[PDB]
C-alpha cells in the first residue's frame, strides 16, 4: 500500500458520488411530477364569459403576430384605443413602520449582532455621486464590525467556506463504506481522528489532550500508522486539490463527526468533603440569578464574544463565601439559646437495630453530604427529613447513614470585625441623608455610576481594604442587598427608609425626606419595612386601589400598573404614531415604563447604521446608563411608550430608577393630563432634528373605553381603526416566545448534563413567568412549585437530586427560610404517598 | 452594486 | 402522440402605452392568470403596471395573422401608489371574480373586475407591499411580503370583515424588505425571501371561524437559511416539497431541498420551531433527520441550478412553473438580456435512462451499440444487426449536432464528444453546482427585461411580462392551419 496507490482507488470510488446524485435528483423529479396539484374550488360555470372586447381616459395597445422557429414578427403593428375604468380609493394606510412591534413585560437582554447581508437603500447609476456616497456607506459599515477587534472574515472567503462545508456535507457518508471497501489495516475513522489530533495546527493542545482522551493515542503497529498517515495525504490529493473551490481535506471531515465536533464546542455555562459539594452545585452556583433567580435570564453581563457571564454567587465568590459567613451567623444565634409523614427522630431513631436496608449508590450518599453543608450549623432545620422527602427513603435511614459515615463541618473562625465609624453624610443606623452627601457620593447619580460586582472581601469596606463600593468609583456608592458585609459592620450598607404615615408616605416632596426619593431608587420589600412596600410592590396587589391610596408611592415600576393609554396618529407633521391619554392622569402618576432590548453603546450605533438612511432616521434607543453604556431598543419589543413623541413642553417626564439592583426607565406627569391628549416629552440633547460613537437617543435629565379625538386611533396589533366609545383594547402580553428563547438557550449548553437540563428548564419555565425582582416573593412562589410540580418531582431520581441542588443553593445564600424547608418536606412526602396508593 | 428598475 | 414533448413558441406580443408618466420608467411587474374558471373556459389573466390593471382573454385561432388576445377589462388605480403585486380571489358570498393589487404604499386593493368597482382594501402593513399569493387550499387566504419586513395573512371571509388579519409572520425571522412569498399547496406552509438574504418556511395554524380580535403572531419559522443564496432572493417557489428560489448576480435559479421535510408528516407546533441561539450558525431547523453520524447533519441539499444567464445586477424577476396532473412540468423564466427560456422537466428523466442503457450497451456489446428513435420494435431492430450489436431506443426529442464517443465521424457506433457534451449540458443532473442549460431559449426583440410568467390552466399559453410595459404571449399546441 501506497499514498499513490491509494489516491488511485479514492478516485474510482468517487465516480459513485456524481452517479449517485444524478439518481436522487431525478427520483425527487419523478416523485413530486406524480404528486402534482390537481386544481380546487373551481366554479361551475365560467364567471368572466358574459365580457367582451372593450375596443373617460383612453390607452394605447399596439399588437403584433409572430411565426416560425425564431419567432419572426409578421409586422402588424395594429394598436387598439380602449376605456380606462378608474377606481379612486376609500382607505388611507396607517402610519409607517419597521418590524412586527412585540410587547414585553419587563426589558429582555439582547446579542450583539453582525451585519450579514447588503442594505438597499435604491438603484444608483454606475459612476455616480449617488453610487460613491452609497459604497462608502457599506465600507462604514464594515468598520464597525471591525472596531470590535472580531472575526474579520472577508466576503471571497465566507462565499469559499459555504461551498467547501457543501462538498464536506456531500463526501462525509461515504468515508464508512469506502474505508470499509478498502478494508486497510490502520485505517478506520476512529484511527484516522487519531492521526488527526496527532499530526499538526488547527486545534488548541488543551482541545487535542481532550480528545486523546477520549481516544487513546494508541494507534500501533507502526506500519498501521504508516497507512493512516497515507491515507489522510491520498484523500487530500483527491478532495482537497488547492486550485479548487468545490475542495475539502479529511480533517474537516472528521472535524463533523458525532464523536469529535462536542469537544470544540465554545457554549460551555461552567476539606475534600467541602471540594465535592462545590462540584455538585455548581450549575445553580454559576448560572442561578441572585435577582430574579433563573438560570435564563435577562440579567448579567454578555461579553463583546456575546458569552454570558450571569449575575449569580460566581459574581459574589461563589459558594464558600456566602455559605462561611452563614455558618458564622449560625454559631453566633446558638450563643443566645416538629414530626413529619414517614417517620422522623422522636419517634424512630436509627430504625430497628438489625433491619435489612438497600445498599446507598455515590449520588444518594452526595444528597446527603450537600445538604448537611448548606444547612449547617443550624438549631430548627434538620437534613434527614429534608433528604428523607428527596430520596424517598424513610427518615431513619438518614441517621443510620449520617452515623455511618461520622459527617463533621468544617469550623469558622470568630469574624468579630472591629467597630468602624458612621460616615459624615449617611446614617444607616437613623436611615438618612446630611452634609454634602450629594456630592460625597454618586449612589442618586445613574449617568455617570460603573457596574462592578458587588464587594465579597472578609475584611472592612475601605479603599485600604480594596471595598470597589468605596474605591472602584470616582466617589463611594452604597453598599447594596448582595454585597457580602451587614448592617452592624459596614457604614455604606444601604437599611432602606424609615418611611411611615397614616396616609401617602415616600413621595416626591415632604417633616423628614424619603432616602429612596432622594437616592433615585425605588422601595426594597425586605429593607423598607413599615413604609410598606413588601404588601404594595407586590404585582398580585397591584390594582387594589384603597391600598395604594396610602402609604409607599414609591414602587410605582414594582406594581407594574400604568395608566391606560392608546396609539394612534400623531398631531404633528409627517410623525406617524403617538400615544394617546385614554383616561385622566393628575401631576406626579406613574404613566408608563420604556421597556425593550438591553444593549451596549456599541450595538446601538451598529444597529442605527444598519438601519438608517444616508439619503434621508427613525430610532427607539433610550439611555439607560450613560456610563456604562446600556441602551434600551425599543425597536421591535418594548411596549406602547415606543410611540410618544418629542415637545419641550411636554406633559410628561422620564426618570432612570434603580429597581432592586435593575435600571428602569419610569414616565410621571408633570402636567394634568385630560384623556384624548397626547403625551410628550423633551427627548433631550442627544437626539437631533426635532419640530412640532454617535446614535441618535433619547435620554433622561442629569373596564375603559376608546377617548374622544380628533385624530384617528389603531390597535396595536391588528392596526384595525378604534372608533370613540368602543371598549379600550387590552392585550395581554404573551411570553411564550420569550419563555421559547430561555429553554432552547440552556439545551443548547454543552457541559449540562441532560438530567440538570430538564429540572433547569423547569424551574425557570416556571419562575420567569413571576419575573421576581426581590426575595421577599421568592419563599411564596417557591412553594407554588414545590405544590404545583409535586408528581412531576417525586416521579423521577434526578428530579429529586436536582430540586435539592437548588434548594441547597438558595438556603446557603440564607434566601430561602427555615419554614419553607420543612412545608416541602411534607408536600413532597404527601405526593409520594399518593404515588404507591395508585401505582 | 445592485438594480431592480430597468435601464432606458 | 410527440405533442407531449412540445414546448412554447412566440405567438403575440403587445406594447402597452406608458402608464407612469413621472421623471422610474412604467413596467409591466405582475402576470396572473384566473385559477378558478371551469375547465375548458378561454383562459383569462391579469397584468399589472405601475397604475393599471390589464384583463386579457385568450381563445386559440385558426389564422396566424388573428389576435387571440382581447382586453375585456382596463382598471386605474386612481392614488400616488406604484403598484406591483397581484394575486386573483372570490367574492366569499356570490362566487365573482376578486384581482388584489398592492404597490409602494402599503395597501391591499380588490377589485370586482367584472362590475368595474372596488370590493374592499386590506390595510395594516407600514410599507410598501412587493408580493401577493393566494392559499392553493382556500381562495379566500392571501398571503402580503411587505418593506415592513414582515408577513399578514388576510382572509376576505364574512366572518374575518372588521379584522381580516388572520396571522402576522414576525418575530426577528427577517431584517429587511420582503421581496417573495410562496405557499405550498396544502396552505399550512409558507415560503418568505428579501433584501436579508434569508430563506425562511412558515407553518400556519388552523384559523377558527369566528371573528378574531387580534392575528396570530409567529415569532420563528420552522426552517431558516440565509446559506442557499450569497445575495439577496427576489424569488422564493415550492415545488412539491422541494424548494425553487433565485438570487441577484448568481445566474442561477435554484433547486433544492429541506432535509426530513415532508408535506405528508403532520404540521408542527409553533414551540416545535427552532429559536436563534448560537448567532454563528446561519441555518436552523425543525425538520433535520435525527439519525446521522455527523453531530451536524446536514439541514438542506443543492440538488441543481438551472442556468439562467445575462441577469447581473438585474432584481425583481420572477419565474414560474407550470405544474398540472397529466403533463409534463415546465420552468419557465426571461431575463435581463432579452432571452425567455424553458426546462421540461420531463425530458431529465427520459435522458437518464437513455444515458444508462447506453453505458450498459457499451459495456455489454463492446462499444457495438445502434441507437434508434421511438417511431419501430426493440425486438424488430435486434433482428437487422442480430446479436452481437447492442441496440438502445432513444428518445425522438434527443438531437445530435462515463459514456464513450465514437472514435472517427464515419463510424457506424456512437455519438460525437461534441453531441455527447451538448446532451450533457442540457439534461445531466449529477452536478448540484453544474449549470443546466435552457431545453429552447427563444431571444426577444429590443432591450427587455423579464418580470413575472404566468401559464395557462391547460399550459397552452405562456404570458412573460416587463420593461416597456411590454407582454410577449407563447403558444403550444396551435390551431393554425
Ligand atoms: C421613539 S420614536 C416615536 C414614535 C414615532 N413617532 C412613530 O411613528 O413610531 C421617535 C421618532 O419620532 C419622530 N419624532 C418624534 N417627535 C418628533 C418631533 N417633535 N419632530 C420631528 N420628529 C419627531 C422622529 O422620527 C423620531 O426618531
Ligand atoms: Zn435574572
Ligand atoms: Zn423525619
Ligand atoms: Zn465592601
Ligand atoms: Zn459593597
Ligand atoms: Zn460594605
Ligand atoms: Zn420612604
Ligand atoms: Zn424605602
Ligand atoms: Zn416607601
Amino acid at each position: 500500500w501506497t499514498v499513490d496507490k491509494i489516491a488511485s482507488a479514492l478516485s474510482v470510488l468517487a465516480e459513485e458520488v456524481p452517479q449517485n446524485h444524478s439518481r436522487l435528483v431525478n427520483f425527487l423529479l419523478e416523485e413530486t411530477e406524480k404528486r402534482a396539484p390537481q386544481p380546487r374550488h373551481l366554479s361551475k360555470t365560467d364567471p368572466f364569459a358574459h365580457m367582451k372586447s372593450k375596443a373617460v381616459p383612453t390607452m394605447d395597445v399596439k399588437f403584433k403576430q409572430h411565426s416560425g422557429e425564431y419567432g419572426k414578427s409578421r409586422n402588424s403593428g395594429r394598436r387598439f384605443q380602449y376605456p380606462v375604468v378608474c377606481i379612486k380609493p376609500d382607505r388611507e394606510p396607517v402610519p409607517p413602520y419597521r418590524f412586527h412591534h412585540a410587547e414585553i413585560r419587563k426589558n429582555i437582554l439582547a446579542l450583539n449582532s453582525q451585519l450579514n447581508f447588503v442594505p438597499h437603500l435604491r438603484d444608483v447609476d454606475p459612476n455616480s455621486a449617488e453610487e460613491q456616497k452609497y459604497s462608502a456607506w457599506l465600507m462604514d459599515l464594515e468598520n464597525l464590525d471591525s472596531k470590535s477587534g472580531f472575526k474579520i472574515q472577508p466576503r471571497s472567503q465566507k462565499i469559499a467556506k459555504r461551498a467547501q462545508a457543501e462538498y464536506a456535507a456531500t463526501l462525509a457518508p461515504y468515508l464508512e463504506p469506502w474505508l470499509r471497501k478498502l478494508n486497510i489495516e490502520g485505517c478506520t475513522k476512529s484511527n484516522l481522528i487519531r492521526f488527526m489530533a496527532s499530526q499538526p495546527d488547527s486545534m488548541t493542545p488543551q482541545q487535542k489532550s481532550n480528545l486523546l482522551d477520549t481516544y487513546s493515542d494508541d494507534m500501533g503497529s507502526p506500519q498501521a500508522v504508516r497507512n493512516a498517515s497515507m491515507f489522510t495525504e491520498a484523500w487530500d490529493r483527491v478532495f482537497n486539490d488547492q486550485s479548487k473551490l468545490r475542495r475539502v481535506a479529511l480533517r474537516d471531515i472528521l472535524m463533523l463527526d458525532k464523536n469529535v465536533e462536542p469537544i470544540f464546542d465554545n457554549k460551555r455555562a461552567k476539606e475534600a468533603l467541602m471540594q465535592k459539594v462545590i462540584d455538585a452545585l455548581g450549575s445553580y452556583t454559576t448560572l442561578g440569578c441572585l435577582i430574579c433567580f433563573s438560570h435564563d435570564c435577562e440579567h448579567g453581563e454578555i461579553e463583546r464574544d456575546n458569552q454570558k457571564r450571569c449575575f449569580s454567587l460566581e459574581e459574589i465568590g461563589g459558594l464558600m463565601p456566602s455559605l462561611r459567613r452563614k455558618w458564622a451567623a449560625q454559631i453566633e444565634q446558638r450563643q443566645k439559646t416538629p414530626p413529619c409523614r414517614n417517620e422522623c427522630y422522636r419517634i424512630h431513631g436509627t430504625g430497628d437495630p438489625n433491619q435489612q436496608v438497600p445498599p446507598w449508590s455515590e449520588n444518594e450518599v452526595g444528597t446527603l453530604e450537600w445538604m448537611f453543608a448548606t444547612i449547617g450549623y443550624s438549631q430548627t432545620l434538620r437534613p434527614e427529613c429534608f433528604v428523607g422527602a428527596i430520596l424517598g427513603r424513610p427518615c431513619w435511614d438518614v441517621h443510620r447513614k449520617l452515623q455511618e459515615l461520622d459527617l463533621r463541618l468544617p469550623p469558622v473562625e470568630p469574624r468579630t470585625i472591629p467597630k468602624q465609624k458612621s460616615l459624615p453624610w449617611y446614617d444607616r443606623r437613623k436611615k438618612q441623608l446630611m452634609s454634602d452627601w450629594a456630592d460625597a457620593t454618586i449612589t442618586h447619580e445613574h449617568a455617570v455610576r460603573e457596574l462592578f460586582a458587588p464587594c465579597h472581601h472578609d475584611g472592612p469596606c475601605t479603599a485600604a481594604n480594596g471595598c470597589p463600593c468605596a474605591s472602584a468609583g470616582t466617589h463611594p456608592v452604597l453598599c447594596e442587598r448582595f454585597c457580602l458585609c451587614t448592617a452592624e459592620e459596614c457604614p455604606l450598607k444601604f437599611t432602606g427608609c424609615a418611611c411611615h404615615s397614616s396616609g401617602k408616605t415616600c413621595l416626591q416632596r415632604q417633616g423628614r425626606p424619603c432616602i429612596c426619593v432622594q437616592l433615585n431608587r425605588e422601595c426594597d420589600p425586605t429593607l423598607c419595612k413599615g413604609c410598606g412596600a413588601r404588601e404594595r410592590a407586590d404585582p398580585e396587589n397591584a390594582y387594589d386601589e384603597v391600598l395604594h391610596s396610602t402609604g409607599c408611592q414609591n414602587v410605582a415600576l414594582q406594581r407594574g400598573a400604568a395608566k391606560a393609554v392608546v396609539l394612534g396618529k400623531s398631531q404633528l407633521e409627517a410623525c406617524g404614531y403617538g400615544l394617546f391619554a385614554a383616561e385622566d392622569i393628575e401631576e406626579g402618576e406613574f404613566v408608563i415604563e420604556y421597556t425593550g432590548e438591553l444593549i451596549s453603546h456599541d450595538e446601538g450605533v451598529r444597529r442605527e447604521h444598519r438601519r438608517g438612511d444616508v439619503f434621508d432616521k427613525v430610532s427607539y434607543l433610550f439611555t439607560l446608563l450613560e456610563q456604562e453604556g446600556i441602551w434600551v431598543d425599543a425597536a421591535i419589543y418594548g411596549n406602547l411608550s415606543r410611540y410618544i413623541n418629542h415637545a419641550t413642553d411636554g406633559n410628561i417626564m422620564p426618570k432612570i430608577m434603580y429597581v432592586n439592583h435593575e435600571w428602569r426607565i419610569k414616565f410621571t406627569a408633570i402636567k394634568d393630563i385630560k384623556a384624548g391628549e397626547e403625551l410628550f416629552f423633551n427627548y433631550g440633547d442627544n437626539f437631533p432634528n426635532l419640530t412640532k460613537t454617535k446614535a441618535a437617543r433619547m435620554s433622561a435629565p442629569k373596564p375603559l373605553l376608546v377617548p374622544k379625538t380628533t385624530q384617528p386611533l389603531f390597535d396595536p396589533l391588528s392596526k384595525v381603526q378604534l372608533l370613540p366609545g368602543q371598549p379600550l383594547p387590552q392585550h395581554p402580553i404573551d411570553d411564550s416566545w420569550l419563555l421559547l428563547k430561555h429553554r432552547d438557550n440552556l439545551q443548547d449548553f454543552i457541559d449540562l448534563r441532560p438530567e440538570e437540563k430538564e429540572f433547569l428548564q423547569e424551574w425557570d419555565a416556571f419562575i420567569l413567568r413571576r419575573h421576581i425582582s426581590s426575595e421577599q416573593y421568592l419563599p411564596r412562589y417557591f412553594l407554588r412549585f414545590v405544590r404545583e410540580k409535586a408528581d412531576w418531582l417525586v416521579s423521577k431520581r434526578s428530579r429529586g437530586e436536582e430540586f435539592s441542588k437548588l434548594v441547597a443553593t438558595l438556603l446557603a445564600r440564607r434566601v430561602l427560610p427555615e419554614r419553607v424547608v420543612i412545608e416541602a418536606t411534607q408536600v413532597l412526602n404527601d405526593a409520594r404517598g399518593r404515588l404507591r396508593e395508585q401505582g | 452594486a445592485a438594480r431592480k428598475s430597468a435601464p432606458a | 402522440d410527440s405533442a407531449e414533448w412540445e414546448l412554447p413558441r412566440l405567438r403575440t406580443s403587445f406594447i402597452f402605452q406608458d402608464d407612469y408618466k413621472y421623471l422610474d420608467l412604467a413596467e409591466f411587474f405582475d402576470v396572473k392568470f384566473y385559477p378558478y374558471s371551469p375547465p375548458g373556459a378561454p383562459p383569462v389573466f391579469a397584468a399589472t403596471s405601475k397604475k393599471h390593471a390589464v384583463i386579457c382573454r385568450l381563445t386559440q385561432t385558426t389564422d396566424k395573422d388573428a389576435n387571440p388576445c382581447e382586453i375585456i377589462q382596463l382598471i386605474r388605480d386612481d392614488g400616488n401608489e406604484a403598484n406591483c403585486a397581484s394575486c386573483w380571489s372570490k367574492d366569499p358570498i356570490t362566487d365573482q371574480p376578486l384581482l388584489c393589487i398592492a404597490g409602494n404604499e402599503g395597501n391591499v386593493k380588490v377589485y370586482n373586475v367584472t362590475e368595474g368597482k372596488l370590493y374592499r382594501t386590506l390595510v395594516g402593513h407600514g410599507g410598501g407591499i412587493n408580493d401577493l399569493a393566494t392559499s392553493p387550499a382556500n381562495p379566500y387566504i392571501i398571503a402580503s411580503a411587505s418593506d415592513d419586513t414582515t408577513i399578514r395573512i388576510w382572509s376576505l371571509a364574512p366572518e374575518h370583515e372588521k379584522q381580516p388579519c388572520v396571522c402576522i409572520l414576525g418575530g426577528e425571522g427577517h431584517s429587511y424588505d420582503l421581496l417573495s412569498v410562496a405557499f405550498h399547496d396544502n396552505g399550512r406552509y409558507v415560503l418568505s425571501a428579501g433584501h436579508d438574504q434569508v430563506i425562511n418556511l412558515w407553518a400556519l395554524p388552523e384559523f377558527p371561524n369566528e371573528h378574531m380580535e387580534i392575528p396570530i403572531v409567529i415569532y420563528y419559522p420552522h426552517f431558516s437559511s440565509s446559506e442557499i443564496h450569497n445575495n439577496l432572493v427576489d424569488c422564493v417557489a415550492f415545488y412539491g416539497d422541494l424548494i425553487l428560489s433565485r438570487a441577484c448576480h448568481e445566474d442561477t435559479i435554484v433547486l433544492w431541498r429541506i432535509e426530513g421535510f415532508s408535506s405528508d408528516d403532520p404540521i408542527p407546533g409553533p414551540l416545535d420551531a427552532p429559536t436563534p441561539t448560537d448567532m454563528t450558525k446561519q441555518t436552523r431547523s425543525y425538520f433535520t433527520p435525527t439519525v446521522s453520524p455527523q453531530s451536524r447533519p446536514a439541514m438542506f441539499t443543492r440538488l441543481a441550478q438551472f442556468h439562467t444567464p445575462d441577469c447581473g445586477v438585474q432584481f425583481f424577476m420572477r419565474f414560474r412553473m407550470y405544474h398540472v396532473p397529466g403533463k409534463h412540468p415546465i420552468l419557465a423564466f426571461a431575463n435581463a438580456k432579452s432571452k425567455t427560456f424553458f426546462w421540461d422537466l420531463a425530458r431529465f428523466g427520459e435522458y437518464a435512462r437513455f444515458m444508462a442503457d447506453l453505458k450498459e450497451a457499451q459495456q455489454s456489446y463492446n462499444g457495438r451499440v445502434v441507437v434508434v428513435d421511438q417511431g419501430i420494435s426493440l425486438a424488430q431492430a435486434q433482428q437487422v444487426h442480430g446479436p452481437g450489436v447492442g441496440v438502445v431506443m432513444k428518445p425522438a426529442w434527443l438531437v445530435p449536432k462515463m459514456v464513450s464517443a465514437s472514435p472517427d465521424p464515419d463510424s457506424p457506433f456512437g455519438f460525437s464528444r461534441e453531441t455527447l457534451q451538448a446532451w450533457a449540458d442540457m439534461y445531466d443532473l449529477s452536478n448540484p453546482v453544474g449549470l443546466i442549460k435552457a431545453h429552447r431559449s427563444l431571444a426577444i426583440d429590443g432591450a427587455f427585461v423579464g418580470r413575472q410568467v404566468g401559464w395557462s390552466p391547460e399550459g397552452e399559453w405562456c404570458v412573460v411580462v416587463g420593461n416597456g410595459n411590454r407582454a410577449l404571449i407563447y403558444q403550444r399546441w396551435g390551431k393554425e392551419r
